[PDB]
């Protein structure tokens, strides 16, 4: 009945309320789910529907949970008043982190950061889960366009993890210290670790590092190229090979004294680069000088085209 | 659909238009041009100017949170022009309109 399950709920709530999530299993059974027969109101069923979602999210099965909450989305569209959407927006981005779907949550984490209805704090820990999650995601184009997106707003420079954003997206070099800071900072569903250990964020890194090293060095030893990324030799050479083997990277490696070569710059199209930057200075000077004088540069270059 | 066919590795990149400065009308349609790819250029060319330098201008979308409301704003980029010996041959023949070492 209606009253008897109320009154029960204000208990259960408060029994919940000591942080106890191991009870949370228990629970789902406490609440009325399908005990009426009558149709409950709309909105209360979708605020049933998305309690259960982050109590589920405790249980740790998200895999059922992800086609629950998708039958429940095409009944959510309506019966809204404003809250719902907000609710419904931030259950759909956990429930995708928690499967490990890091680049749509981050997409629904920027969607999400713009919404004027919740409050700036909410504001900038959507901000702030979608650059954990770009920055977690697989590698390609579209996770680029998103660090893209998140490099141009402002409103990132004020989280912790910007300045492993800035790296990631300019290309450089990300040290053993800004990596720990960052795992420390993390979530430990957000920490996979497929089969031994070789934490998929820790080979991600290496190579981005490998990668981003082949734009400074001309030529890098095997032994500097391990202290560099801080690993063994042996680990740093056979990750070279295997980058520049399928399509990741440009060079050859040389065993014998032990030194990979990336790109050569060969002098006469450096030679001609180097021609047009110097005219590019030379043109990039003369409007700085035709615009902090304009009187005097009228009357300079009235005194040899006249001439 | 139709340019698809001819130059396959091109891709939509923004739009361009002719005028001042850029205008609200201007940032009205970049929001539906927005709609469609998630980064896209502007190029403003001022076909009427008094200056004595090229009148193309180019833009990016930078949005922006104030005083409540979501804003979005055009940031200016600066280009270069790029280089191919056909294409600045044209351009040097097409210009110009009028012993092979002289």
């Amino acid at each position: 009945e209606e009253q008897v399950a109320s009154i029960r709920q204000h208990l259960a709530s408060i029994y919940e309320k000591e942080e106890d999530w191991r009870n949370a299993a228990q629970v789902l059974v406490g609440i009325p789910l399908e005990t009426g027969q009558k149709q409950y109101n709309v909105d209360y069923k979708l605020e049933t529907y998305l309690k259960i979602a982050r109590l589920y999210l405790e249980d740790d099965d998200p895999v059922q949970a992800e086609a629950y909450i998708n039958r429940a989305s095409l009944l959510q569209n309506e019966s809204t008043n404003e809250q719902l959407q907000i609710h419904y927006k931030v259950c759909y981005a956990r429930v995708l982190d928690y499967r490990r779907k890091f680049i749509e949550a981050a997409q629904r984490y920027n969607e999400l950061s713009y919404k004027t209805i919740v409050h700036e704090s909410e504001r900038l820990e959507a901000l702030k889960h979608a650059l954990h999650c770009t920055i977690l995601a697989s590698a390609g184009q579209q996770r680029s366009r998103m660090l893209a997106t998140l490099f141009k707003d402002e409103r990132c420079q004020q989280l912790a993890a910007y300045g492993i954003l800035e790296k990631m997206y300019l290309d450089r070099i990300i040290r053993g210290n800004q990596l720990q800071e960052f795992a420390a900072m993390l979530m430990p569903h957000q920490k996979a670790t497929t089969a031994d250990g070789s934490s998929i964020l820790d080979r991600a890194v290496i190579e981005h590092n490998l990668l981003s090293a082949s734009k400074l060095y001309n030529n890098i030893t095997f032994e500097e190229l391990g202290a560099l990324l801080e690993i063994p030799a042996a680990k740093a050479e056979k990750i070279a090979s295997q980058m520049i083997t399928e399509g990741r990277m440009n060079g050859f490696i040389d065993q014998i004294d032990g030194i990979v070569h990336f790109e050569t710059r060969e002098a006469l199209p450096t030679w001609d680069k180097q021609i047009q930057s110097l005219c590019f200075q030379v043109n990039n000077l003369l409007e700085k000088i035709s615009q902090t004088a304009p009187e005097w540069t009228a009357q300079a270059m009235e005194a040899q085209m006249a001439q | 659909e139709q340019f698809k066919q001819v130059f396959k590795e091109l891709e939509f990149l923004g739009w361009y238009t002719t005028g001042g400065p850029p205008d609200p009308s201007d940032i009205h349609v970049h929001k539906q041009v927005c709609e469609i790819i998630e980064s896209p250029l502007f190029l403003k060319l001022n076909p009427m100017t008094k200056h004595t330098d090229l009148p193309v201008s180019v833009f990016e979308s930078v949005i922006d949170i104030i005083n409540g409301e979501a804003t979005m704003l055009f940031a200016e980029l600066t280009y270069t022009l790029a280089t191919e010996e056909a294409e600045r041959i044209g351009v040097d023949h097409v210009a110009r309109m009028t012993s092979t070492v002289a």
